[PDB]
């Protein structure tokens, strides 16, 4: 009774858990009480509860700090009970750890232990240990003395002593800058995907030894470099405490005959003798390439040697191989066969939001100034992974501490703690960094959930509205569906002119409907055709299966028509190898994997007929170029970012502009921000953006879609009635 | 408790500064 | 297995392959099974090496040591049966052979069954469902299916009560149920590993789902039931079978599912060739698939083999206009050779499907092989009644709605235009039930509105065209 699942938390404090109210009651424990965890081996936690709506009610979601001192992992359970006899402390003596405690001196305490005591009103416990982050130095400390015991509230009127040599680690607790789930940004939902695999079969190997069934025995992790791939093997080997063993391809392969396969069969047996454990394989694609592409005896050798001691995890109890690729068809295909590695997990290239997150956990220890703003870099650092974030980040610590920390300290190896804690890093040089820095994975597709909202798209309004019958009824009204004997379309074709929407309207629903939007575009089709390599179609409509939910965006869909000669060509059809397998992955994929295709072309007259048919993209909506009312709410839809001045007639403007797109619009918007934007910063060398900036604007604003290029869009919506 | 809701104010206005 | 052979020095994999045998003869009656075949025994072609020929020799040789190995069976398993050295299958060695295929429907049922013997399941499970929905999914699949079912429920549960120990009590096992969103579930998470393979079944296309074309459904049954019903009446009045019938005439009027229904009726394998195959083999110059396809439907028989879009190889070509050359191809000529050289009593009926009949080598029609011909018009008043009737079968109608009214206006329209009407009927209905819980049935107003809609796939042109065709054919 009384016993919680131990999960992550969202709040990162040192003394904060959260419940799920009907836990709350059970517990009959209210918002704000303190409650004591029993944890393993005698070891006892305080902590404050709070509450959300993302903890289970079967789970307490806690950080890494709750988890050490109780020497629990996560997928444990503990016990949990209300304490409301907690009192105020009177003194304290906390010590910081050796382990942190390098290269630093000064006053600790006054830098650290006072800012965070202080009016924090934080429960403690004798033995608790605590991270204080602060200085680009992350520095923990130990409870060694209380009056009260166990346990007492430190108020800011006590007193709190700190003196003594820095206290060596025990065996029985970790380092808490040990790398854990918490430094890993992007890709959270492939990491959610992997701990229900692997966390497990590792945590409580009794009950898959008990129970009927069996566990994952090798996951296969995929994606360009530097975007986490060794950073989740490694988190996960030390979040559940199996032990990590390293291999890699080329290192393998520089061996001589015989020793590659002696030193390959050597990691499986030592994980056999150390299990619970973990295989890493890295580049595996380079230790067991495709056979159908290698020559050489030993290249063959190795495969096969992998693939007898992938077979032989049945009988190497409790041992789980992951392995590490750049493109999932790189390897050998037995390897993917049931059994061996019969899981895998897109972890791709982290959006904007992942990004985002990946400079908050390299910024963790950093102070920030407040003109810094991380979400301004992460828009602009596009083709970025986390080997080049967490690089922008070190390199802009570097450049405050060159500016700043070398007028004061000397050439040595310890600094005061207060030189480190009084630096701020400012967004200079974040900026700096910026311009530093190249991104390593630019060309490769990125898998993003948008941030287009409906309120972005001007005009349209019904066909915002046909797109949510389209996408979210069958799932929301499945019942409906069923009783009327309907099938559920598949997907949707846009056609018209250019900048008008098409692509806001696939990234809004996808936004509403919080799935992955994944954009394709023609010179992907085109490339497949004339290098005959049509096998990658399946690619991407397996990413779109396993980024279900997702949106999967076909732009330019004519380039497979105009490859064959789109206005005239030979004698044939549009029909052909890389169409014939794009429908076919259409055919067989399921409604019910939450997967919606839209497409879209600026030639909806050679489309190949047969991507009309049900089944396919049976749907036609026709996209004009946005009428008066629709051209007026363009414009003040892309002005919502910045202050109009009275004397803009926006109407105006949208009843001059006839020939012009919404992607004409804004263009004129943007230019008149800019240009307000502009004076203001000479004033100091304004508040609103005045009449002057948006006829200064229209000098250089033009329209992209000529009046015969309009009548042949007519003409075709006309010819469908 | 009452020392235990102070506790609590404290660590929801630490956790509301650094998140929002 | 292969891999274990093949990871073995030269001289270590000849000798092991060598030992298993021994210790077979030794403990027979014994049964050797190897596994991944084609990694030891790959076709020659495709392999050079030195110690890759020998071992394959070496296992040619202990396979005809056979002889004196009394009571020993070698079992071998390959993903195909044409990726092996051709040697393995003289007489002797490994001449017989069993296409195990993937399950359909109701084996994968039975699967389910099976891996579900031990597991305690809720009232709500359905595995019929379960087996319908996991379309390419094969037993190794279903097993992982049931296993993620179960560890979803265990989760839920067992976590739940904090049972932490080297043993589970029985009594939580006991009531450890899992249910069909835990099914569901886990069929959203898996992944089917033959979702691109070919499938042979029995269809589940009934006459009663066709409208319309009652003596078209009469001329199938003549020409596929009756040779095979009354093979007595056929050799008494000395008649020749015909092995396979064309279809031609507009789109969208039902070829298809013709030949699914007569398959069906006649407890037949149906085989479907698509355009898109028929045109892959073309313009990868890899017509050997056509000797592959022919044999499928030999090995599967009784089937139907179904050829739709004939005319997809000669529209690659051109179609009407194209180069200086005729109608010959590297497709069509296997085509025409596999079906000269079909067994009359091996119960293989070929039917085809064109909506460009008279671009299509007329050599495909001679006796002995396409030699019938069925033209499919589009359906009349009383056909286009019994269409509608057909695909509203699987939803509430009102009885306001007039299917012979709506029949009479859609003159011109195909059977496909006549289904978009009763979908988009079904569609505005949901629509109107689905606004007034924020209705029971499909109303008139839904069909006369989606009638606004729905237009002709087959224009007059077309039609003529198709008229004077038939005409010539008599
Ligand atoms: N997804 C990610 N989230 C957070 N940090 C990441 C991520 N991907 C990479 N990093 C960071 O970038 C670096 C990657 O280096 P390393 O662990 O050697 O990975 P790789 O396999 O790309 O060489 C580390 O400092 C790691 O913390
Ligand atoms: N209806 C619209 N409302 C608001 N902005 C629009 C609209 N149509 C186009 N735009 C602007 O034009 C740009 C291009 O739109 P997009 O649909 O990507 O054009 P295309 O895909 O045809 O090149 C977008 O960034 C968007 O800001
Ligand atoms: N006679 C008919 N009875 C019922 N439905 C029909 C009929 N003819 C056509 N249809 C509808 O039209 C669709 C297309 O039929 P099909 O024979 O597959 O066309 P094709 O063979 O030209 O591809 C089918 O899904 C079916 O619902």
């Amino acid at each position: 009774p009384n016993r919680l699942i131990v999960d992550e938390a969202i709040n990162e404090d040192n003394s904060v858990v959260s419940l799920s109210q009907p836990k709350m009651d059970e517990l009959q424990l209210f918002r704000g009480d303190t409650v004591l965890l029993k944890g393993k081996k005698r070891r006892e936690a305080v902590c404050i509860v709070l509450s959300d709506d993302t903890c289970s009610d079967e789970k307490i979601r806690m950080n890494r700090v709750v988890r050490n001192n109780l020497r629990v992992r996560l997928g444990d359970v503990i016990s949990i009970q209300p304490c409301p006899d907690v009192k105020y402390g009177k003194r304290i003596h906390v010590l910081p750890i050796d382990d942190t405690v390098e290269g630093i001196t000064g006053n600790l305490f006054e830098v650290y232990l006072k800012p965070y005591f202080l009016e924090a009103y934080r429960p403690i416990r004798k033995g608790d240990i605590f991270l204080v982050r602060g200085g680009m130095r992350a520095v923990e400390f130990k409870v060694v003395e209380t009056d009260p015991s166990p346990y007492c509230i430190v108020a800011p009127d006590t007193v709190i002593h700190c003196e003594g040599e820095p206290i060596k680690r025990e065996d029985e607790e970790e380092s808490l800058n040990e790398v854990g789930y918490d430094d890993i940004g992007g890709c959270r939902k492939q990491l959610a995907q992997i701990k229900e695999m692997v966390e497990l079969p590792l945590r409580h190997p009794a009950l898959f030894k008990a129970i009927g069934v069996k566990p994952p025995r090798g996951i296969l992790l995929y994606g360009p470099p530097g975007t986490g791939k060794t950073l989740i093997a490694r988190a996960v080997a030390n979040e559940t405490g199996a032990f990590f063993f390293l291999i890699n391809g080329p290192e393998i392969m520089s061996k001589l005959a015989g020793e590659s396969e002696s030193n390959l069969r050597k990691a499986f047996e030592e994980a056999e003798k150390n299990a619970p454990a973990i295989i890493f394989i890295d580049e595996l694609d380079a230790i067991a390439p495709k056979r159908e592409k290698t020559h050489g005896e030993v290249e063959r050798r190795i495969v096969s040697q992998l693939l007898t001691l992938m077979d032989g995890l049945k009988q190497r109890a409790h041992v789980i191989v992951m392995a590490a690729t750049n493109r999932p068809n790189s390897i050998d295909p037995a390897l993917r066969r049931f059994g061996r590695f019969d899981r895998e997990v897109d972890i791709g290239i982290p959006d904007a939001t992942g990004r985002l997150e990946i400079l908050q956990i390299h910024t963790k220890n950093m102070k920030l100034a407040d003109d810094v703003d991380l979400e301004q870099v992460a828009n602009e650092t596009h083709g970025h992974v986390g080997a080049d974030l967490a690089a922008l980040c070190s390199e802009a610590a570097l450049q405050a501490i060159r500016k700043k920390m070398d007028l004061i300290d000397l050439e040595d190896e310890t600094i005061d703690a207060e030189v480190m804690n009084s630096l701020a890093v400012t967004m200079d040089d974040f900026r700096w960094a910026l311009s530093q820095s190249n991104p390593s994975a630019l060309r490769e597709t990125v898998v993003e959930v948008p941030q287009v909202t409906w309120e972005d798209i001007g005009g349209l309004e019904d066909v915002k509205r046909e797109l949510q019958e389209l996408v979210q009824y069958p799932v929301e009204h499945p019942d409906k569906f069923l009783k009327f004997g309907m099938t559920p379309s598949k997907g949707v074709l846009f056609y018209g002119p250019p900048g008008c929407g098409k692509t806001l309207l696939a990234k809004a629903i996808a936004n509403e409907c919080q799935a992955n939007f994944i954009s394709i575009k023609g010179p992907e089709l085109l490339t497949m055709w004339f290098g005959e390599s049509e096998a990658n179609v399946r690619e991407i409509f397996d990413k779109a299966r396993q980024a279900a939910p997702c949106v999967l965006f076909f732009d330019e869909l004519d380039s497979i028509a105009k490859a064959r000669g789109g206005n005239i060509g030979d004698g044939g059809g549009a029909a052909d190898r890389v169409i014939n397998q794009i429908l076919t992955e259409m055919d067989g994929m399921s409604t019910k994997k939450n997967v919606f295709i839209i497409g879209a072309t600026n030639r909806p007259d050679i489309i190949d007929p047969a991507i009309l048919r049900p089944g396919r993209l049976d749907q036609l909506i026709y996209i004009p170029l946005p009428d008066e009312k629709s051209r007026v709410a363009i414009l003040k839809a892309n002005l919502r970012k910045s202050p109009v001045a009275k004397d803009v007639d926006l109407e105006f403007l949208a009843k001059m502009t006839n020939g012009f797109s919404g992607a004409d619009l804004t263009e004129i918007c943007q230019r008149a921000c800019k240009l307000a934007i502009r004076e203001s910063i000479e004033s100091e060398i304004v508040p609103e953006i005045r009449r002057d900036h948006f006829e200064e604007a229209m000098r250089f604003a033009r329209r992209s879609v000529s009046d015969n290029d309009i009548r042949k869009y007519e003409m075709f919506a006309q010819t469908l009635q | 408790t009452n020392e235990a809701q102070m506790a609590a104010a404290a660590a929801l206005a630490r956790l509301e500064q650094k998140q929002s």
